[PDB]
This record gives C-alpha cells, sequence and structure tokens, in this order.
C-alpha cells in the first residue's frame, strides 16, 4: 500500500422532506444515482422536497493504491499500481507501507471528460472492489510463570544481555548497559530514561546493533542524525499533499515518546 | 362570521410534526426547569440568568446531569443529536424568555458537556 485516503462518506439511503409541509420520504440510491420525488404526496407542491444530508443514511468507504512487491517487478522496472476501494467494515484494515494479498472484483468504470458534461473518456479506468485483505508481512498465565520461573535463574542478567543481539561479539557491558535501557528505571522532573551512547569506527558492530534493537521494543524508532533521514529529529509543519493542508508532522524523539530513540551516525 | 371561521386564511402549515423531537423537546424543556443542584434549587435557571448579556447566547448543560434526570432522555439525545438539537435550542428559548429583558431575534444554543 503506498496511500490511503480519508474515510468517504458514501451514501446509501437518500432522505427527503418537503419544505412546505414537512412530509419526509425515503429512497434508496439505484446505481447511485438518486430518484428525486419531484412532488410531495402530502401537498402535492412540485420541486418541494429537499434532500437533507444529515438525515441521509451512509456507509464507509475508503481509497488504497497499491504498488505491486518488489520482488514481483521485472528487472529494472518502474512499479504499475491499481486502485482499490474498500467499503463498510473493511475499510480502514490496512495502513501505508504494508503488504496484502486482496482479493476483489476487478472492475472498469467511465470516467467523465469535464467535471460540467456527461461525456465519458472511450478509455476506462479500473479499480479493485475489495472484498478481502490478507496481511503477508506484519508477523497468559503460562508467560507469566515462565517469566517469573525464568527471573529466579542464575545469571539471569547475563543470560539476558548475551540473549541480546545474537550476531555480535564479546560486547558483555555494551549489551548490558543496552539492556538496562530496555528496561528502564522508575517512572517518578525525575527523568528516568536511561541514555546510551555507542561509539568507534564506521563500518564496525554499532550500526548493525542499533538496526537490530530498535525493532525489539514496542514504540521504538530508528532514524539517521543526517539529513537523508526519513523521519527528522525535529518536529516540523508541512502540507500534507493528498489534501494541500498543514499537518504537524512530529519527529521521531516525540514518535518514541516511551520507547527507545536509535539514532545512527549520531 | 360562522363558527367555522378558518378557510385556511394565510396557512401554510406543516402537515406533520416529529414526534420524538417534540418529546424531546418538551422533556429537555421540563429537565431545565426542574433538575436542582444538591447546594440549592434549579442549576439551569440560574445558570440561563446569564443568558441576557449581548455577547451570551449558549447555555453549557452537562450530560451526566441530564443522565441523573432520566436515561431515557438522555439516550435519545445521544443518539438523535442532529436531529433534536434545534428543538432542543428552542426549548431553551422558551425557558429563557422568563427572563422578559431577551430581544425578540436572538437566538440560543445548548452545548453539551461531560459526555462520558
Ligand atoms: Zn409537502
Amino acid at each position: 500500500v503506498i496511500r490511503t485516503s480519508q474515510l468517504i462518506p458514501e451514501m446509501q439511503e437518500a432522505f427527503f422532506q418537503c419544505q412546505v409541509c414537512a412530509h419526509t420520504t425515503r429512497v434508496e440510491m439505484d446505481r447511485g444515482r438518486i430518484a428525486e420525488p419531484s412532488v410531495c404526496g402530502r401537498c402535492h407542491t412540485t420541486h418541494s422536497m429537499a434532500l437533507i444530508h444529515n438525515r441521509s443514511l451512509f456507509s464507509d468507504k475508503q481509497m488504497i493504491k497499491l504498488q505491486e512487491s518488489p520482488e514481483d517487478m521485472p528487472a529494472g522496472q518502474t512499479p504499475h499500481t491499481v486502485i482499490l476501494f474498500a467499503h463498510n467494515d473493511l475499510v480502514d484494515k490496512v495502513q501505508p507501507g504494508d503488504r496484502v494479498n486482496v482479493t476483489g472484483i476487478y472492475r472498469a468504470v467511465p470516467i467523465r471528460v469535464n467535471p460540467r458534461v456527461s461525456n465519458v473518456k472511450s478509455v476506462y479506468k479500473t479499480h479493485i472492489d475489495v472484498i478481502h485483505y490478507r496481511k503477508t508481512d506484519a508477523k497468559s498465565e503460562k508467560r507469566v510463570e515462565l517469566l517469573k520461573e525464568l527471573s529466579r535463574k542464575p545469571d539471569i542478567y547475563e543470560r539476558l544481555a548475551s540473549a541480546l543481539a545474537p550476531s555480535i561479539y564479546e560486547h558483555e557491558d555494551i549489551k548490558k548497559g543496552i539492556l538496562l535501557q530496555l528496561f528502564g528505571g522508575t517512572r517518578k522532573k525525575f527523568r528516568a530514561e536511561i541514555n546510551i551512547l555507542l561509539c568507534g569506527d564506521p563500518g564496525t558492530s554499532k550500526s548493525q546493533l542499533l538496526q537490530y534493537v530498535y525493532n525489539l521494543v514496542p514504540r521504538g524508532q530508528y532514524t539517521s542524525g543526517k539529513g537523508s533521514s526519513a523521519v527528522g529529529l525535529t518536529a516540523y509543519v508541512m502540507k500534507d499533499p493528498e489534501t494541500r493542508q498543514l499537518v504537524l508532522q512530529t519527529g521521531a524523539l516525540v514518535l518514541s515518546d516511551n520507547g527507545i530513540c536509535c539514532i545512527d551516525e549520531f | 362570521l360562522a363558527a367555522a371561521a378558518e378557510p385556511g386564511a394565510g396557512s401554510q402549515h406543516l402537515e406533520v410534526r416529529d414526534e420524538v423531537a417534540e418529546k424531546c423537546q418538551k422533556l429537555f424543556l421540563d429537565f431545565l426547569e426542574e433538575f436542582q443542584s444538591s447546594d440549592g434549587e434549579i442549576k439551569y435557571l440560574q445558570l440561563a440568568e446569564e443568558l441576557i448579556r449581548p455577547e451570551r447566547n449558549t447555555l453549557v448543560v452537562s450530560f451526566v446531569d441530564l443522565e441523573q434526570f432520566n436515561q431515557q432522555l438522555s439516550t435519545t439525545i445521544q443518539e438523535e443529536f442532529y436531529r433534536v438539537y434545534p428543538y432542543l435550542c428552542r426549548a431553551l428559548k422558551t425557558f429563557v424568555k422568563d427572563r422578559k429583558e431577551i430581544p425578540l431575534a436572538k437566538d440560543f444554543y445548548v452545548a453539551f458537556q461531560d459526555l462520558p
């Protein structure tokens, strides 16, 4: 998924009311159109029935733009994309960046040449009417008693520090400090967050250790100290491209409000 | 004129009325008129005294106070809020006219705080 639009309210039953005599009626959506009453049954005035938008009934709808997976692409080709539409009770189940096997009906619809003219282009735009999502890259008292028994194990501190980063060699005190950071101090200015700095030559184990440990905790973040960072350290304000309104894009330090922030090339 | 003095003279009346909304109107008027504070009597009468000021037009009402008044009324307001809201404003207008100093054209508004 590349982008996921706002929740679109799509009408499913139009509520009409007479402006003269307050008589009300309800009409179903035929194929997206409305069969407007044209005359009020209780007072026979023509063109007196007015659509009350908020008394009408709406379902949820959302547009999702889906790009083919990188491994499926041909050699050196730019991605193809398809448009998905997900309706009520299946609407907000996917986020940008995730991977899915999506099942739906391959629709083809006409698109009007101009918003004020009913002529349609001969070439039909296509989209997927989504029926099912299956995410493919996202993945008790027994746990409590196992953890409680494990806490009494001899040299459990060394055991957990050794379990940290199996690919990395010999860095015992570094792993011990990282473990104490990941556990943290007692919350209650009484800052309980432990700050750790790794220092050494480029190409050494510290970058691998950061890239490992950031995904080992909830609420964690990883970012670069350089300007090429995907999520910057500083908060900033930008125009949200899909709607061109201001949005307060907070930085990684703020998004990791109760977790570890791994700052590489610090 | 005869006892049949009404030819519908000048009438374009509402041939039907929203029953649920008008019941909500009268019951909310009763709530504003009868719900009382623990340290006194008739809280929202005292709070509605402030609406005679030129800038003030909104009465802030506690939804939990409405629940303490009646649960069915509170559920109906919560479920049918946008439908019934102008009727609640008319109820507030009927309640606040007893201060006697309001302009005739002044609108009044209800604002529900403390939603659980
Ligand atoms: Zn009518």
